[PDB]
């Protein structure tokens, strides 16, 4: 949904994202230097 | 100067809670050794 | 380094061999004075090789120091470390001081 | 002072000593005496190889067309040095050179 | 759920649980610390068992002797060292009649070999006692510098390059009013050091000659020196050890008893073979005991007059020459004088203060200010204590010096077979220090009528076995040197295993002897597929993380890990490019003897091949196997201090320092503006200077008066 | 201070069937218990005893709506069955800190199928092999645990 | 045999066995050397499997020895 905002905060590791509830929206990381912005989607 | 003896002490019970804990299997993973070459022989494949 | 600075010797001007015009963290021009000890600190082997060097201080006590710091002969021209006490600032009167 | 050092080493060459200790030991020569001043040798052949290859250029290098056919730099990376060596007599290579 | 590990032995035999308890067949650093109480302590024991021999006053050495060599026998169960002659002479006797032609062949190779050695081959050792110096040397250090010694003493003998010359001019050395020598004396040091002051002051050595008298020398050359070896022997000795450790090695080698030098699963075969052939010759209906003895100062009973007397029985058809050249070596050990290292500390907390009384003084304060152990063991050895720091010791073996001998008389000992005609035979094995025993008879009364029998035997013979530590168990399991044997099962209790980190060779010589190493240990210590194939992950990780050679495709960043991944991607036979050049490996337990250059060779890019085995390379330049390539460079070993001579003399005139500081400032002002590559340093200087003062006219620093000036004292300097 | 303190304040001298939710902390007990609160008790669903010095659980008075209990910091060492015969409907259960000797004393919540996650900290019977393993095929109602089945949310 | 002694840390060892032989420049019977090999992998691969005739005849009918067939040099 977007792109590297350092306000939400740093890159969320798996622990977090399996337990994150819908509607809401967190940062991850490919590799080096590329990092995204992601949300979560109940389909 | 006298030798400081060890003294003598009795059981302790933190030493079998260390070797519970210990032996026991958490959620992370510290190894990491390289590869070996193909296995051909019957031994190689045991032992692999 | 201080002292040379503040000394305002020639050899000290003559010593210069980058820019002056700095600032401090709150972005103001500063007084040549200070944008010269700034310069210095920052580099301290600028005023130092071409300060030019003296004998030691051939005596019972008084010994040379390099431009390293290490107390080694050969020193400054001038700067002589004494193997004594030097007790200074008596007097602390405490004098009036106004404040602009 | 170019005139201070230039006058301190007329002095120095009066002295006869000084004038013949300059003239034979060599810039090589200096390092060696510091050396044993202020190292020795170790021990442990496994740990001191990690250490020997953690450095800049610990392989020794033959002297020939071959070892001048290698650069200096790759890619900003240091390979070989210009200036003789003492113990080996010729020039010294980084690890990295094998792999060039 | 607490856990019980020992549990395990519920559900599996103890023989194969215990496998592997210790992986260190070496030694701890925790082990109780060695110094001078525990030579004190050993010498102590040593005197202590054999006190009831005669005890004299020697006429050479002057110190007190304990023979206890046919002395009274032993009323108790405790150690002994007082082994009867006959007893002696009779087992080697009947081991000579078992085994005809033995004692001679073995002593006429022994001979043969000694004849073709040479003196070379003493530098092949541990740790060499000097007496010039009187310390722990290297073994070629140690032989250089008592050849030096001898050639200052008219003594030649290495020069003929023969061992016998050189054992010839040592006995000829016994036997000089006066013994000239080097040796090497530390003196204070004055010379400069950047710290803060420009000084510093350290140890500087040279060499000297010093003189000793002859009996001096007399009690040098016999002195055992104390760094599981308690001591080591100087060079005096090693020639004659060598020679009757050959001897014994010879005969040991033909007896099927001995234990040794078997290695391998050949040890496997002969535990195996030994039980087999003692359970076939058991009576029809009788019973076949075993023990796994073990022996209790071993080696602070063993006398060496006993050896002597078996070197004597054993030549007893040959050169007499060769006789008293086999004899050279217990007679010396006969006389042996122990060190008793460093000394003591005695502190003072009161005053918060401490101080270490060295061994010429141990008794030069009174035996209050000693605790209690060292005051009774002080108050023990004073008889056998010298003026000079040291301790006679008759006596005793100090552990391995004469192992092959040991293993002799323990083979000697199991030979009688039979004591009284009683209903028992008695057999086994022996290797130097720890026996098996093997007792066939009708019922375990009489097995244990021949097992008291036996340990009668040995007890004559000096051999003290350990009731504290040995048992006995119906025949098919027992031990025998760490090596568990169960029904034809058999396991190890201590294994040796590789250790951190390579060789400490180069690239491809290390990867060799790492796999070398895992081959070996496989073959002898009997290293399983699973573990070795892991030892193999294990060395393959340490390699990669000592060479920083981490494979091409890996995502690890370093200096030269860049150059690698260029490599990588621009390869196109990956398989072939070698682990150092962060390729796969490839290595397996079918090709552990295979470089991996050979191996990798049919893979490899045909470009990749030229550069690898370039023949004209700047690394290589000018065991294990492998090949020369680009990967056997070299690392630069030049280091110590040269032209010793003119560096002290330039050191000792007195300009020095000032030299050293005038350079200081300018060739430390810049990190490296060194015109480096034997450019004198006044030459240096006057360059150096000479573009300080062009650099200073273009920047402005100088007028063109200083300039020309300058210039003028550097036209007088000579380089301009 | 006593329990009788804690009622009257958290009540405030009103009706029992007035609040579902009680706060017995740092309340000294007689022999270690919790009375105080009588049996005409009919709603509740939070409770929360802790530094109580319970020693047993034998005084609690009938339910049917409790869905949390917590006890910490306590020497209780007993049988928990009573639990099911006075309120058979704990979903969030808490003994962390408390002092319990080995496994068979978390035997008896078998019986009890509506509990998900049980706490327990710092006990004795926390320190052994497969304890968490152990635990979970003890008591296959259980959902949730220290905090770790599978993930980790809160309650 | 000076051939057996440099494989023996992969032949002998304190508690196993392992039957190996040894080989060099035993060339000519190539395409049946071949063949064999391929045939007995055939097999091992079919019997661990369910119902074996059909995944065999698979296996075989789908096999080349790097020009033709299995069925041919057979």
């Amino acid at each position: 949904s977007g792109k590297y905002d350092p306000d939400l905060g740093d890159f969320k590791t798996i622990e977090e994202l399996e337990k994150l509830k819908p509607g809401e929206k967190a940062n991850i990381l490919l590799y080096q230097g590329k990092p995204v912005k992601v949300v979560k989607r109940k389909r | 100067e006298e030798p400081k003896i060890p003294n003598k002490c009795r059981v302790a019970a933190w030493v079998q809670t260390e070797m519970n804990l210990l032996s026991t299997l958490t959620s992370k993973r510290a190894l990491d050794l390289p590869e070996i070459g193909p296995d051909v022989a019957p031994v190689e494949h045991v032992g692999s | 380094i201080l002292c040379m600075v503040f000394s305002q010797d020639t050899r000290m001007f003559q010593g210069v061999r980058g820019e002056i015009n700095f600032l401090n963290r709150a972005g103001q021009l500063l007084s040549p004075m200070y944008q010269l000890q700034r310069y210095f600190l920052n580099r301290s082997n600028d005023l130092f090789d071409q300060w030019g060097y003296e004998e030691s201080p051939k005596a019972s006590e008084l010994h040379g120091i390099n431009e390293s710091m290490n107390a080694s002969d050969y020193t400054l021209k001038g700067v002589v470390v004494t193997r004594n006490v030097i007790d200074d600032f008596s007097s602390t009167e405490t004098e009036k001081v106004s404040i602009t | 002072m170019t005139l201070a050092k230039i006058e301190l080493l007329k002095q120095l060459l009066r002295d006869n000593e000084a004038k013949t200790v300059l003239k034979q030991t060599t810039v090589d020569q200096y390092n060696i005496i510091r050396k044993f001043n202020t190292s020795r040798i170790e021990k442990n052949p496994s740990l001191r190889m990690k250490w020997a290859m953690c450095s800049n250029f610990p392989l020794a290098l033959t002297k020939g067309d071959m070892a001048n056919r290698i650069p200096l730099e790759y890619k900003g990376i240091q390979l070989k040095t210009n200036a003789e060596d003492i113990g080996t007599k010729g020039q010294m290579c980084s690890i990295a050179a094998v792999t060039w | 759920m607490n856990i019980n590990p020992y549990f395990l032995f519920i559900d599996v035999p103890i023989q194969a649980a215990i496998s592997t308890t210790f992986p260190y067949t070496g030694v701890p650093p925790y082990s109780h610390g060695t110094g001078t109480g525990y030579t004190i302590d050993t010498v102590i024991r040593t005197h202590e068992y054999s006190n009831k021999g005669k005890q004299y006053i020697s006429d050479v050495t002057g110190c007190t002797m304990v023979d206890p060599t046919n002395g009274p026998l032993p009323e108790d169960n405790e150690p002994s060292a007082y082994a009867q002659l006959d007893c002696v002479l009779e087992a080697l006797d009947r081991m000579d009649e078992e085994h005809p032609g033995l004692f001679q062949a073995a002593s006429q190779n022994a001979m043969e070999t000694l004849m073709v050695t040479t003196v070379d081959k003493l530098t092949q050792g541990r740790q060499t006692f000097d007496w010039t110096v009187c310390r722990n040397q290297p073994a070629a250090t140690a032989l250089n510098t008592t050849i030096t010694s001898f050639r200052l003493n008219d003594l030649n003998g290495a020069d003929k390059g023969g061992l016998i010359p050189f054992c010839q001019d040592i006995i000829d050395s016994l036997d000089r009013p006066e013994m000239t020598f080097f040796s090497v004396k530390n003196i204070k040091k004055k010379l400069p050091a950047k710290n803060r002051k420009g000084f510093l002051i350290k140890r500087i050595p040279m060499k000297v000659k010093d003189k000793i008298t002859k009996v001096e020398y007399i009690k040098r050359a016999l002195s055992l020196n104390t760094m599981r070896a308690i001591a080591t022997a100087g060079i005096q000795i090693r020639g004659f050890v060598l020679v009757v450790e050959n001897l014994a090695k010879n005969i040991c080698e033909n007896l099927e008893q001995s234990g040794l030098p078997v290695g391998g699963n050949e040890k496997k075969a002969k535990l195996s073979n030994a039980v087999a052939k003692m359970l076939s010759n058991c009576p029809p209906g009788g019973i076949s005991m075993t023990v796994t003895g073990d022996n209790t100062k071993w080696n602070e009973c063993l006398n060496p007059r006993i050896f002597l007397a078996m070197t004597e029985r054993i030549t007893r058809d040959s050169p007499i020459w060769f006789r008293d050249f086999c004899s050279i070596a217990p007679v010396l050990f006969s006389n042996k004088i122990a060190r008793l290292g460093k000394g003591f500390m005695i502190t003072s907390k009161t005053k918060r203060l401490k101080a270490q009384i060295p061994c010429p003084d141990l008794f030069s304060i009174p035996l209050e200010r000693y605790n209690e152990e060292t005051r009774a063991k002080l108050k023990k050895l004073k008889p056998f204590f010298n003026e000079e720091g040291t301790a006679s010791l008759s006596p005793g073996m100090m552990m391995g010096m004469f192992n092959m001998l040991s293993t002799v008389l323990g083979v000697a000992a199991l030979g009688i077979k039979n004591i009284g005609n009683k209903e028992y035979l008695w057999d086994g094995l022996q290797s130097s220090d720890d026996f098996a025993l093997f007792v066939n008879a009708k019922d375990e009364e009489t097995c244990m009528e021949g097992i008291n029998d036996f340990y009668r035997t040995c007890k004559l013979l000096g051999i003290n076995m350990s009731k504290k530590k040995s048992y006995c168990n119906e025949t098919g399991m027992f031990e025998f040197t760490s090596m568990f044997y169960r029904d034809g099962f058999v396991s190890n209790f201590a294994m040796e295993l590789p250790s951190f980190g390579v060789a400490g060779v180069n690239e491809s010589a290390d990867m060799a002897i790492g796999m070398t190493i895992i081959k070996n240990n496989m073959i002898n210590n009997g290293m399983g597929p699973a573990t070795a194939q892991t030892a193999i992950q294990l060395f393959i990780a340490d390699y990669r993380y000592t060479y920083k050679c981490h494979r091409g495709d890996s995502k690890v960043e370093g200096k030269r890990m860049k150059i690698i991944k260029e490599l990588w991607e621009n390869t196109k036979g990956r398989d072939g490019l070698l682990v150092a050049d962060g390729g796969p490996n490839i290595y397996n337990l079918r090709n552990l003897h295979i470089p991996e250059i050979v191996l990798k060779y049919n893979l490899m890019d045909p470009e990749y091949k030229g550069r690898l085995l370039h023949p004209q390379n700047p690394f290589v330049g000018h065991d294990y196997d492998a090949v020369s390539g680009t990967h056997s460079w070299r690392t630069k070993r030049n280091r110590s201090i040269l032209n010793t001579d003119q560096r002290n003399m330039i050191l000792e005139e007195q300009c020095y320092a000032k030299c050293c500081n005038l350079f200081e400032a300018c060739f430390n002002s810049a990190s490296y503006r060194k015109p480096v590559g034997q450019h004198s340093m006044l030459e240096a200087m006057a360059h150096r200077l000479r573009m300080d003062a062009r650099l200073d006219y273009e920047s402005g620093r100088m007028s063109k008066d200083d300039f020309e000036k300058a210039m003028a004292h550097l036209g007088e300097i000579g380089y301009i | 201070m006593e329990m009788g303190r804690r009622i009257h304040l958290e009540l405030r001298n009103r009706t029992p069937s007035d609040v579902k939710e009680l706060v017995l902390d740092n309340s000294r007990s007689n022999e270690g218990k919790l009375e105080g609160l009588t049996d005409e008790f009919e709603e509740l669903e939070f409770l929360s005893t802790i530094n109580v010095g319970l020693t047993s659980i034998a005084n609690l008075p009938k339910l049917n709506k409790l869905k949390k209990l917590e006890l910490s910091d306590n020497r209780v060492s007993g049988g928990l069955e009573v639990l099911a015969e006075k309120c058979p409907n704990l979903t969030h259960l808490n003994l962390s800190g408390n002092k319990i000797k080995d496994l068979s004393t978390i035997e008896p919540l078998k019986k009890l199928e509506n509990l998900k996650s049980l706490d327990l900290f710092n006990c004795e019977v926390t320190n052994l092999n497969d304890y968490r393993e152990n635990v979970f095929k003890l008591l296959p109602q259980l959902t949730y645990l220290d905090g770790y089945d599978r993930d980790d949310k809160e309650a | 045999s000076a051939e057996f002694i440099e494989m023996l840390h992969c032949l002998q060892g304190e508690n196993w066995r392992q039957i190996y032989h040894p080989g060099g420049n035993k060339l000519t019977e190539s395409r049946s050397q071949s063949m064999i090999v391929a045939c007995r992998k055939i097999i091992r691969r079919s019997i661990v499997a369910s119902n074996p005739l059909e995944l065999a005849v698979e296996i075989a009918n789908k096999t080349v020895i790097d020009t033709e067939p299995l069925k041919s040099c057979l």
